[PDB]
C-alpha cells in the first residue's frame, strides 16, 4: 500500500 | 499543570504506550499559548499520530466488512452504524487537532519551518477527515486540506532544501492527497517524483542530523512512484 | 440488545482491534444470564486478555522507570503516581472479570470444561491482581489464584484428556504461576513436563477442531521448559 | 519471556 509519512 | 511537569508525562505516556494520555499532556501544553519547542512539537505530532491512525485503521477494517457484505442485510447494517461510530471517534480527534492548529500551532509558529510543519499537519489532518466524508460536506474538507497543504508547498520551497525530511515529509503527503483524494495519478506522480528528482540533484544539502530522516524518505517518495506506475 | 447482535458486534469489535468495545459487548452477553457457548467464551476470554494486557504491559513500563530513577526526587513521584493510576485501571479490570466468573459463569458451568475453562481464568485474573499486589493483600490474592488453579486442576485431570487444550493451556499457566508468584521453578518444570509428555503420547487423540490450539500450547509448554532449564 | 495461553 502506499506510504504516508510515519510522523 | 505546570508544563515541563506535563511534557514529563507525556514522555511517559509514550513509554507506556498510552497514546491517549500522551496526547491529553500535549493538547494541555499547547493551551498553554506559548510557542513549543520542536521537542514539544514532535511529542505532539506523535501522540495524535497515533490516537487518530487507530480509528483510521480500524475504519478501514471495518469498512472493508461493510463492503464484503452486501448482500447481507443484518451483517452489513451493523458494520455501517459501528463504521459511523468510530467516524465519529475519528472527527473528533481531527477537530481536535484543527482547533489547536487554528488557536494556537499556525498563529504561533515564529519560523519558516515550523509553519510548514504545521500547515502540513492541517493538510493531514483535514485529509484525515476527507477520507470519511461523504455529501455536501466532502468538497469544503477536501478544499481546506488541499489550501493547507499548498501554502506548505510554497514555503518549502522557498524556504527549505530540497533534502529536508519535512518538505519530502509534505510532498509525499501531498502527493498521496492528489492520487487518493482528488484521484489525480498523473499529478500524484509528477509532485513525488519532482521531490525526489531535486533531493537527487542536491544531496550535498543532506546533514548528519537528519540524513536517515531524507533517505528514508526519498525510498517513499520513489515507492510510491513504482506502485502507481505499475 | 439481542444475544446474537452482541456476539456479532463483538465479532467486528475484533476484527477492528477495539477490544474495550469487544469486552463490553461480550459482558453484556454474559449478563443476560444464559451459559455462554465456546464461541461466546472464547470471545470473552479474548476481549479481557487483550484489555488487561495492555495495563499489565504498562505497568511493567512504569514500574521499572519508577525503579531507575532514584535520586531524582520529582521524576520519581511522576512515575509512581502514573504507576499508580495504571495499577487502580488493572485492578478495576480485574475485578470486573472475577465478578463475572462469580456471579454469571462458573454457577452455570453444567459441563466439566466449562468449569474448568472458567477455574483457570478466575486462577489467571487473581495472578494478574497478583503481580501487582504488594504489602497485607498479596497473600490472599496469591492463594485466591492458587486455590482456582487447583481446582481447576484436579478437575481436568479426571474429566478430559491430555491432549484436550483445555486442560494444556490450564497446565501452562499453572506452571507459570509456581514459576513467578510462588517462585518455585521445580514444581513449575514438572508440571509443564508432565502436561506436555502425556500429551505426546495421545497425538491420535487430537481431532481437527482441537489439533491447533493443542499443538501450540504444548509447543509454549515445552518453549516455557527450555527458558526456565537454561 | 515466558509464555501463558494466548487470549
Amino acid at each position: 500500500s502506499r506510504n504516508s509519512t510515519p510522523g | 499543570m505546570d508544563k515541563n511537569e506535563l511534557v514529563q508525562k507525556a514522555k511517559l505516556a509514550e513509554q507506556a504506550e498510552r497514546y491517549d494520555d500522551m496526547a491529553a499532556c500535549m493538547k494541555s501544553v499547547t493551551e498553554q499559548g506559548a510557542e513549543l519547542s520542536n521537542e514539544e512539537r514532535n511529542l505532539l505530532s506523535v501522540a495524535y499520530k497515533n490516537v487518530v491512525g487507530a480509528r483510521r485503521s480500524s475504519w478501514r477494517v471495518v469498512s472493508s466488512i461493510e463492503q464484503k457484505t452486501e448482500g447481507a442485510e443484518k451483517k452489513q447494517q451493523m458494520a455501517r452504524e459501528y463504521r459511523e461510530k468510530i467516524e465519529t471517534e475519528l472527527r473528533d480527534i481531527c477537530n481536535d487537532v484543527l482547533s489547536l492548529l487554528e488557536k494556537f500551532l499556525i498563529p504561533n509558529a515564529s519560523q519558516a519551518e515550523s509553519k510548514v510543519f504545521y500547515l502540513k499537519m492541517k493538510g493531514d489532518y483535514y485529509r484525515y477527515l476527507a477520507e470519511v466524508a461523504a455529501g455536501d460536506d466532502k468538497k469544503g474538507i477536501v478544499d481546506q486540506s488541499q489550501q493547507a497543504y499548498q501554502e506548505a508547498f510554497e514555503i518549502s520551497k522557498k524556504e527549505m532544501q530540497p533534502t529536508h525530511p519535512i518538505r519530502l515529509g509534505l510532498a509525499l503527503n501531498f502527493s498521496v492527497f492528489y492520487y487518493e483524494i482528488l484521484n489525480s495519478p498523473e499529478k500524484a506522480c509528477s509532485l513525488a517524483k519532482t521531490a525526489f528528482d531535486e533531493a537527487i540533484a542536491e544531496l550535498d544539502t543532506l546533514s548528519e542530523e537528519s540524513y536517515k530522516d531524507s533517505t528514508l524518505i526519498m525510498q517513499l517518495l520513489r515507492d510510491n512512484l513504482t506502485l502507481w506506475t505499475s
